[PDB]
């Protein structure tokens, strides 16, 4: 249920096109928009592509514009990325992410177990802090900054906080600063103003060890930030 | 007859139960309603139209 | 040649003015009622909306002819609007005739056609094709038709596919409406008779307000068919042509009366409109 | 016995009327004669929520005062973002005829019910990504006319079998059954404290019960016909009943009497919906006369008219923060009226 | 408008497209409200035509005739003392009133119910299709002769068979007189107030009768034809 399996990848030649598929089981894929996101080895993340429900809107990243394509098979609940003229910087983890958009929604719900690919202006996120003691039972706060304030006229600041466990796919922690995800316990919180963003943890457990990531959604370039390791 | 008499006695019991409620004076209750009405008159965007700056239906 | 039409036409400068007087307000109320009928999702009101507009444009066209006739950007002005509004009105009268036929003769199998979106689509063509078709005089100076053969072929086209086809479909559709109404159990004899009278009034008023002019036009075209530019049709046709031209104007006055004022609902609509307009 | 039971019932009723008359000394109009009467109120249609295919019978504002849910005869429950007119959700319904709808106080669930006698409650926030029937409540032998949420686990429904019911959502069983009504029950209003609740019926009576114990605490009469709609006063000590007799009557809980009758000789069509404003001074009542009226709840005069609907105004709700008033009518159109200045 | 508001707008646009797709079907089908006495063979007609779907309550029956869908709604298991839910059915194409003609004990109650339905405020413009069900039972009862309609209705003695009446050739004339007496009893209330706004279509049907769908389709065709005559300014 609500699981996004992924297939494809492996060692490929730079001049060979590739199909990288993600299959959705256990939720309504037709009404969900989709994203393809890249994780460089032992580095941060970066959004690669997005396609709305019904293929109405298709957006690509500036770094991969013109050689990547996405399309959806709703009857088969499948989303595949077609990759042409593979480069040396495409050697990375890949994740297919569901996203539904309406008032009150958390539009990054599940990140499927991605697939690795091996090859033989825009809003910037600072996240100056990168190392934190792993001592549990404390109250650690993780800070972040934005080039431009994420607050909009409506009132909702499009900041997202994710946690990626060492051996599991990244999971939502916060879909917007003042609200918390469904499966995440009440332990986490977020607060801030303008560009200053803070994630607060009241008590630290052994399952909280991982890498923290922040994202903006005000602009569809959707540039991530450099992760923080606990 | 066992049915109609039972319903009649139940209605009688309900009526006498309704008879013991302490009905306060209509004057004081109306004055209290008026005071509640007048205290919150400013917190009523419909009674006193809100300026369009913070009006979310502009 | 020996072109003479100023004397007999000098006996009806006033028919055009009285047509304006009885048409501008009546067609304005008809337009308002048609807009209302559009608001109740009645796609027939769309055709009644453009029919009043077509008559209204002809009425606004009318003063230009009157003052220039007294005196004597004309052809591309009303001179172009002259032919279209005469035939756009009839074309928007056949769409009403067909739409009523489909709604009555086949009330359960044509819901897709009887739609406001479809009404605008078929109304857009009617405005478009007539504008395109009668634009030939402009690209491909009050209307006199000296003898020019190209506009003679245009005359044949505009008297056959301009009147006979639209009025023919009018007659066929209204006869079908009468036939379908006859086989209606709910309607009483009086209501069926009234529907028959309404269909007869519409059909006969169209044929008595548009057919004489087109008949004389066809007669002139077939007169040219044999003899070019020497027949001299001015001898016994020109004054009659100029009187049927005035006769044609009566349709702009008949349409808002026949198609709007006859019905009780549109009468109530215009009553409310006028009452509220006078109230403010 | 039976004759004696009827006689003593009549004596109890006469004692009730005598006690009410003794408590009745001055009409609220006499008390409020010194207050400043509100001038003419004009309300503009900020938004029109187009998209329903047929007549709309019910609507309910969300507790965020932004999302709303509306029910129409096409078997459709549409959830709109009223600020931007966007359609957040569109739930197809098993039965095309639903005469009520509701919004959970947490906003997680929505409710509907109608001629199917089943209260269908849908879970909006599902991991499945779609809306599904969270529960189908059965146990009512008549059409369900109005349902309101006490919380995410408790609901209150009123039906045409002259009964109201309090349902525990997990169990799906009638925890308490309110059976004191003679005629069909149309509308119920949950008290702000959610400890009591009132409901009007066809017998020209509005009965106020308590949810916890479950007996008719109070009974109010005075209407000449079926009571069509009901709404609690914001303070919870009063409520308003709109009936088919084209009069709105305001009842007071502590006095246990009728305060005034918002009746105008000009209007004769019956009431379809009644609700108060945030401060309670304005009573907005939709009528069969294709338009709604806005009276001053303490002066009983027509302070305004909301006339933008081509058909009768079936439902009319007011946001929790009092920002706007959304009216849904039979012309498939939800209009969000709001003040101008 | 931000990115999330734009995505919400496209979601609303998809919902509107689905709404229009459903509007096509909704306008394509005609809704009929079925009413009748508990014993007046209405469930028998429903079962004979198609299969109903309950959910005391609503009974839905969708049947297609000549590529036109009709949706019969049987409101059962409810007290018919006021029928105050009838305001929901103020836009139905037709009200199919089925009455058992072989029960003179409840015939007057059925006539009063038809009077209430016809003169109802909310069903002023809604036409009624009248199905005089159980004709075989009526024929058998009047053929037996042990039950007299005269003691139930004293106007039968002065009643004669109408010249308009068309009976079956192998059908007893007394059967014809009884059938048309009941039909005229219904049509009296039908014509008392319903002059032009709506019409009552009487039909003689039995339990084994199978052309009820065709009769309903023809009556709905006539109803919609008159509705379009009024709507398209021809009346």
């Amino acid at each position: 249920d609500v699981q996004l399996v992924e297939s494809g990848g492996g060692l490929v030649q730079p001049g060979g096109s590739r199909k990288l598929s993600c299959s959705a089981s256990g939720f309504a894929f037709s009404s969900f928009g989709m994203h393809w996101v890249r994780q460089a080895p032992e580095k941060g993340l970066e959004w690669v592509a997005y396609i709305s429900s019904g293929s109405g809107t298709i957006y690509y990243a500036d770094t991969v514009k013109g050689r990547f394509t996405i399309s959806r098979d709703d009857p088969k609940n499948t989303l595949f990325l077609q990759m042409t003229s593979l480069r040396s910087e495409d050697t990375a983890m890949y994740y297919c992410v569901r996203s539904i958009y309406y008032y009150g929604s958390s539009p990054f719900d599940f990140w499927g177990q991605g697939t690795t690919l091996t090859v033989s202006s825009d809003i910037v996120m600072t996240q100056a802090t990168s190392s934190v003691p792993v001592t549990p039972g404390e109250s650690v706060s993780i800070s972040c900054r934005s080039s431009k304030s994420l607050l909009h006229s409506n009132g909702n600041t499009y900041l997202y906080w994710f946690l990626q466990r060492p051996g599991q796919s990244p999971q939502l922690l916060i879909y917007r600063m003042s609200n918390l995800a469904s499966g995440v316990p009440d332990r986490f919180s977020g607060s801030g103003s303008g560009t200053a963003f803070t994630l607060t943890i009241s008590r630290l457990e052994a399952e909280d060890v991982g890498v923290y990531y922040c994202m903006q959604h005000l602009e569809y370039p959707l540039t991530f930030g450099a992760g923080t390791k606990l | 007859n066992t049915a109609s008499i039972a319903q009649a006695r139940k209605l009688v019991e309900q009526l006498k139960m309704e008879a013991n409620i302490d009905r306060i004076k209509v004057s004081k209750a109306a004055a209290d309603l008026m005071a509640y009405c007048e205290a919150h008159a400013k917190e009523d965007p419909l009674l006193t139209p809100v300026p369009a700056s913070e009006n979310p239906f502009r | 040649c020996n072109v003479d039409s100023n004397i007999d036409q000098f006996f009806q400068p006033t028919l055009y003015i009285i047509v304006i007087v009885l048409g501008f307000p009546t067609n304005c109320m008809a337009l308002w009622a048609a807009y209302m009928q559009v608001k109740q999702k009645n796609e027939l009101g769309i055709y009644l909306m453009n029919l009043s507009i077509a008559d209204l444009l002809y009425i606004t066209t009318l003063p230009l002819w009157i003052d220039y006739f007294v005196h004597h950007v004309s052809c591309k002005l009303f001179g172009f609007i002259f032919y279209t509004n005469i035939y756009v009105s009839i074309a928007f009268l056949c769409c009403i005739s067909v739409d009523r036929y489909l709604a009555v003769a086949h009330p359960l199998k044509f819901a897709k056609v009887r739609r406001v979106k479809t009404a605008l689509l078929v109304s857009a063509i009617v405005w478009l094709t007539e504008i395109v078709a009668n634009s030939a005089p402009l690209f491909h100076c009050f209307e006199k038709y000296p003898m020019e053969p190209w506009v003679a072929g245009m005359n044949l086209y505009r008297t056959f596919l301009g009147f006979l086809a639209p009025w023919g479909i009018m007659l066929a559709a209204y006869r079908g409406i009468l036939r379908a109404v006859r086989g209606n159990v709910s309607t009483e004899r009086q209501e069926k008779a009234k529907i028959k009278r309404l269909a007869l009034s519409l059909i006969l008023i169209v044929l008595l307000c548009f057919a004489p002019y087109h008949v004389l036009l066809l007669w002139r075209s077939v007169l040219f068919l044999i003899n070019p530019c020497d027949c001299g049709g001015e001898e016994n046709l020109f004054g009659a042509y100029h009187v049927t031209l005035a006769l044609t104007s009566l349709n702009c006055v008949a349409d808002p009366i026949l198609y709007c004022f006859v019905n009780e609902g549109a009468r109530h609509d215009v009553g409310r409109a006028l009452a509220t307009l006078l109230g403010l | 016995e039976l004759d004696q039971l009827r006689q003593e019932a009549e004596q109890l009723k006469n004692q009730i009327r005598d006690a009410r008359k003794a408590c009745a000394d001055a009409t609220l109009s006499q008390i409020t004669n010194n207050i400043d009467p509100v001038g003419r109120i004009q309300m503009r249609t900020r938004r029109t929520l187009r998209g329903h295919l047929a007549k709309i019978y019910a609507m309910h504002w969300g507790t965020d005062s932004r999302l709303l849910v509306s029910a129409s005869q096409d078997g459709k429950l549409i959830i709109w973002d009223s600020y931007t007119t966007n359609k957040v959700h569109a739930i197809p319904l098993r039965s095309s005829w639903v005469m009520t709808c509701a919004y959970a106080p947490s906003g997680n669930y929505v409710a509907c019910g109608g001629l199917d006698n089943i209260c269908s409650i849908y879970n909006l926030k599902t991991r499945e990504g779609n809306v599904r029937v969270s529960r189908e409540l059965a146990g009512h032998t008549g059409y369900l006319s109005c349902c309101r949420f006490l919380d995410d686990n408790q609901i209150v429904t009123s039906s045409g079998d002259t009964t109201c019911a309090l349902w525990d959502i997990e169990t799906g069983q009638q925890t308490t059954t309110f059976t004191g009504h003679t005629g069909d029950v149309m509308s119920l209003s949950l008290a702000p404290d959610t400890r009591l609740f009132v409901s009007g019926a066809c017998d020209a009576s509005a009965k106020l019960w308590d949810v916890r114990e479950g007996m008719c605490r109070q009974t109010f009469t005075g209407h000449e016909s079926d009571i069509n709609a009901i709404c609690f006063f914001p303070n919870g000590n009063a409520f308003a009943t709109g009936s088919d007799d084209a009069t709105c009557r305001l009842f007071d809980l502590r006095a246990d009497q009728e305060l005034m009758t918002y009746s105008h000789d000009n209007i004769i069509c019956g009431i379809t919906s009644v609700s108060f404003s945030k401060s309670g001074r304005l009573l907005l009542a939709g009528y069969d006369d294709f338009n709604c009226n806005v009276w001053d709840a303490l002066k009983a005069d027509r302070a305004g008219v909301l006339a933008g609907h081509d058909n009768r105004v079936s439902c009319l709700g007011v946001t929790d923060d009092g920002m706007a008033v959304a009216t849904g009518s039979w012309d498939s159109f939800l209009k969000i009226w709001n003040g101008s200045s | 408008v931000s990115a999330e508001d734009k995505a919400a707008a496209e979601r609303s646009k998809m919902i509107e497209k689905q709404l229009q797709k459903d509007k096509q079907v909704y306008r394509a089908t005609h809704r009929l409200l079925l009413l009748g006495a508990d014993n007046s063979g209405k469930s028998t007609i429903v079962k004979q035509m198609r299969i109903y779907h309950g959910g005391s309550g609503i009974f839905e029956t969708k049947f297609q005739v000549d590529k036109v869908n009709f949706h019969m709604f049987d409101v059962g298991g409810q007290r018919d003392e006021r029928r105050k839910w009838i305001q929901c059915f103020n836009d139905v194409t037709a009200i199919i009133f089925v009455v058992d003609s072989s029960d003179y004990n409840r015939l007057q109650e059925a006539l009063n119910d038809f009077k209430s339905i016809w003169n109802n405020r909310w069903l002023r413009t809604i036409s009624v299709i009248l199905f005089l069900n159980k004709q075989d039972l009526l024929a058998e009862k009047v053929l037996a002769g042990k039950s007299k309609i005269e003691d139930y209705f004293p106007e039968f003695a002065r009643y004669t068979t109408p010249e308009d009446a068309t009976p079956e050739p192998g059908e007893d004339p007394r059967v014809t007189r009884a059938k048309y007496f009941i039909r005229d009893e219904f049509l009296r209330i039908s014509t008392a107030s319903g002059d032009g706004r709506h019409y009552c279509y009487p039909h003689f049907t039995c339990a084994v009768d199978t052309e009820n769908a065709r009769r309903i389709f023809n009556d709905c065709r006539d109803i919609i034809q008159r509705m379009h005559l009024r709507q398209y300014e021809l009346l």
